[PDB]
């Protein structure tokens, strides 16, 4: 059975400097047996732009992001604090889980008020039934050492997690939501991901984001390209 | 002993019979604690038990792992790799090619994908020498988080690290109770343990932060207290127990002149170890050390019960005939037309002998003829090789390989692909014919693929094995039972049914009585054409001057002296047919002269000086 993670406030409009708990609860414990660690992440989308991750392990806090975000929980309940929003602060956050297969996403939540480079390929119109092969350019870090992934964003706005990719023996783990759709491809020599979706249909509207991820701490999806629109006819 | 398990030397070579491979590996590990070589784990399949490398925990060269489908190889308890021998002459620890790229040769849902998955060496703190190479291991994780400076030694030259890191698999972080992030695997149980770097001023190896932890300066992986004796690994020796840099010397200086060993205390190089007398196979020098080759102007020799050793050439050191991987047949790998003539009545070879299909066949380029089957027997004259014999090809003409019916010991201290002593392969001989051998001194043997020979059940081999981890690794060969339907089997006369082949001068132990090399009911101690007595159970002739008894027995022993009733005349040292005349008896001393009785005795003849009596004459 597939990890569903379920989100607790919608959306909060809410006054400056208030302080904030946006709460994830998933359907299985987000832990490995070997380890305490818990594998989820939180990711702060403001809009016009890509999602970008703040805390992986539920405790831990990724190098850059202010005090104020904090991460709570392990087993099955996880939550962020915000100490006090800021006006930089205004975004959808997303829960995100990282344990089993396939990655899933939670809903989302919109709060309200009152070096690496993953440089994907531009916008694509599409006519339903034909094919298309979206790139993603990688820069700034070892190619080698590092996956990449393949995550839809739909209109309504939630994540669905496409598949992963070894930049190194090109071997692929799919999502079997994904597997007629989808195949990733890699010329690992041009530090190039790539995916080709196939027999487009009108669910296929999206926006395609490409993400990296790597080894131990940095096990989570850590960096995301710019996007991907693709629009079927 | 157990617990002493040789090396082993074929690198990423195949192994010659894959289907034995994993078996020779289960002989030569199972209950060992220390290899004296190299640990090399090549071409495992991926649902194979390794559960006999559980007890390794030194490693005296160096460690390859390369080639193998298998997930997991349980060297946990291993402590040190001393790297006395390098893989590549570079490197100690050496991980290669172990999952396969695959092909989807398994359906496209595999229950799970092969290869090499952490390295799981909870205990290696000490690399004395040489470097780390890791390369081309897909479902390798942790590698990396290693850190290898804390594992070699102080004093490690080729302290090199090339270690590539591409993964098919995403690696979860070290368990959260490895705090410094280093680790062998997933668990809580594989969290790299510093024993260096972690260590107090002017020290080499540690148990911990401070100066009271501190190991000792004899200890080599790191100690559960400060003392010598407290070690986990000695850098040098272990002297029952303590750790020390040298074995005790074997020459004491009593107070008052140079004595004797302190032997009673003084001992033995063996290894990292010291011992009181060398094991079984190696040689002692005077300088305290157990080797397996002796040191340059020396000789081996040997004693009455068994012991070899090495003494002085305090003559000119008489010269031997070497085999292959011996000077001037260092590099040489076959006997050929080129150099057959060299082992030209030999005794006994110090090194190899291999036969390979290019000793038989031309090789036009080099010019060397093929070896005629006839040249062979060069060898009847060999009772000793000191190497390994290996045999890839034989003339067919030749049922057997008595040309080395007289080989009666092969020391095994230089081992084909470091494992073997005795291999035999692809020959299509019918017996084995090796009526004297009598022990292989060290190594496996391995014995497949001869279409045709039979006579290989039929040897009793654990006779011939002298060290634990020996085997007889066989297949491929002819049926056993299409052997017996055929009507090769022991002779009747074989005692317990071990011959080397047909007939009774084939037989182990015959059951009655040897004479010469042939197997037989009866000496003739009584009716015989010549006389004879038994002797060990052999057949050995009575003197020729004792005389028949029709009906009695003969004689007791095989001197004159020694018979019964003698045929001519007697003189009282022994049986004699002619009375002697003036013999000289010393190159300075008087001549006797006696004559016959009646009676057979040679009585002496009354004289002066110048003329003497031989029956009437002067
Ligand atoms: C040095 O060699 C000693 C024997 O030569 C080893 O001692 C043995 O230790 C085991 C327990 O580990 C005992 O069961 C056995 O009777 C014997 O005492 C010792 O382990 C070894 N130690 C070092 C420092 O090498
Ligand atoms: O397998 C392809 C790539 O794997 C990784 C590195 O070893 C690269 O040098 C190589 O090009």
């Amino acid at each position: 059975a597939d990890i569903v993670l379920t989100q607790s406030p919608d959306s909060l409009a809410v006054s400056l400097g208030e302080r904030v708990t946006i709460n994830c609860k998933s359907s299985q414990p987000l832990e490995y047996s070997n380890n305490q660690w818990n594998y989820l992440a939180w990711y702060q989308q403001k809009p016009g732009q890509s999602p970008k991750l703040l805390i992986s392990w539920a405790s831990t806090r990724k190098s850059g992001v202010p005090d104020r975000f904090s991460g709570s929980g392990s087993g099955t309940d996880f939550t962020l604090t915000i100490s006090s929003v800021q006006a930089e602060d205004v975004a959808v956050y997303y829960c995100g889980q990282y344990s089993d297969y396939p990655n899933t996403f939670g809903a989302g939540t919109k709060l309200e008020i009152k070096q690496v480079q993953l440089v994907q390929s531009g916008a694509e119109v599409v006519k339903p039934g034909a094919s298309v092969k979206i790139s993603c350019k990688a820069s700034g870090y070892p190619f080698t050492q590092y996956f990449i992934h393949w995550v839809k964003q739909n209109p309504g706005q939630r994540l669905e997690w496409i598949g992963q990719i070894s930049s190194s023996y090109a071997t692929v783990d799919y999502n079997q939501k994904f597997k007629g759709k989808a195949t990733l491809t890699v010329d690992t020599s041009a530090s190039i991901a790539y995916m080709e979706l196939s027999s487009l249909r009108s669910e296929d509207t999206a926006v395609y984001y490409c993400v990296r991820s790597g080894n131990y701490e940095e096990y989570a999806m850590d960096y995301w390209g710019q996007g991907t629109l693709v629009t079927v006819s | 002993s157990t617990q002493v398990c040789t090396g082993t030397d074929m690198k990423l070579r195949l192994p010659a019979s894959p289907e034995t491979h994993l078996d020779m590996l289960r002989h030569l590990y199972q209950g060992c604690q220390v290899v004296q070589g190299n640990l090399e784990l090549t071409y495992l399949p991926t649902n194979a038990s390794l559960s006999f490398l559980q007890d390794i925990q030194e490693v005296q060269g160096y460690v390859l792992i390369a080639h193998n489908q298998v997930r997991q190889v349980p060297l946990q308890r291993l402590r040190i790799v001393r790297g006395t021998q390098l893989f590549e002459d570079n490197y100690a620890l050496a991980v290669l090619d172990n999952g396969d790229p695959l092909n989807n040769t398994t359906p496209v849902t595999g229950a799970s994908p092969g290869g090499l998955r952490e390295l799981q060496l909870r205990s290696l703190t000490e690399i004395l020498k040489g470097g780390v190479l890791i390369q081309r291991n897909p479902q390798l994780c942790y590698q990396d988080t290693i850190l290898w400076k804390d594992i070699f030694h102080k004093n490690n030259q080729l302290a090199l690290t090339l270690i590539d890191t591409n993964r098919s698999r995403a690696c979860h972080p070290c368990s959260p109770m490895c705090k410094g992030s280093r680790c062998w695997g997933e668990s809580s149980e594989d969290c790299q343990s510093l024993t260096r770097t972690v260590c107090a001023g002017g020290c080499a190896r540690c148990k911990g932060p401070l100066p009271t932890d501190c190991c000792h300066e004899q200890c080599a992986a790191g100690c559960t207290g400060p003392k010598h004796s407290d070690c986990l690994a000695c850098l040098h020796f272990n002297h029952s127990g303590i750790c020390e840099l040298h074995c005790p010397a074997l020459v004491t200086y009593n107070t008052d002149t140079f004595e004797s060993m302190p032997n009673p205390e003084g001992r033995y190089t063996f290894g990292a170890s010291c011992v009181t007398a060398c094991p079984y196979n190696y040689l002692s020098t005077d300088v305290g050390s157990c080797t397996l080759v002796c040191p340059l102007h020396n000789q081996e020799v040997t004693a009455e019960d068994g012991t070899q050793r090495c003494e002085k050439c305090s003559k000119p050191c008489a010269r031997v005939c070497y085999g292959l991987g011996m000077e001037h047949l260092r590099e040489v790998r076959a006997v050929t037309s080129a150099n057959i003539q060299e082992f030209a009545g030999c005794k006994k070879i110090f090194g190899s002998l291999a036969f390979l299909p290019e000793s038989f066949d031309g090789d036009p380029a080099s010019n060397t003829a093929p070896l005629q089957p006839e040249q062979l027997q060069v060898f009847e004259t060999l009772e000793e090789i000191t190497g390994y014999l290996y045999i890839s090809a034989w003339p067919d003409s030749l049922p057997d390989l008595s040309v080395f019916q007289n080989l009666q010991v092969i020391r095994g201290r230089i081992l084909h692909n470091g494992a073997y002593s005795l291999t035999l392969q692809g020959l299509g001989i019918s017996w084995l014919g090796l009526r004297s051998l009598r022990e292989l001194g060290s190594g496996l043997a391995l014995i497949h693929h001869n279409t045709h020979l039979c006579f290989v059940h039929t040897v009793p081999w654990d006779q011939l094995f002298r060290n634990p981890h020996q085997a007889l690794l066989h297949t491929a060969n002819r049926p056993e039972d299409e052997c017996v339907g055929e009507g090769l089997a022991c002779h009747q006369l074989c005692a317990r049914g071990h011959c080397w082949g047909p007939g009774p001068t084939q037989c182990v132990n015959c059951s009655q009585f040897l004479r010469g090399q042939e197997c037989v009911e009866e000496c003739r101690v009584l009716q015989g054409l010549p006389r004879e007595y038994v002797n060990a159970r052999h057949c050995l002739p009575c003197h020729p001057e004792c005389q028949p008894q029709n009906g009695s027995v003969t004689c007791f022993g095989p001197e004159a002296d020694q018979c019964v009733a003698c045929a001519h005349y007697k003189d009282p040292p022994f049986c004699v047919a002619r009375c002697p005349s003036g013999v000289k008896p010393d190159l300075s001393y008087m001549p006797i002269w006696k004559f016959p009785d009646e009676e057979g005795a040679c009585q002496p003849c009354p004289i002066n000086c110048t003329h003497s009596c031989v029956d009437l004459d002067d």
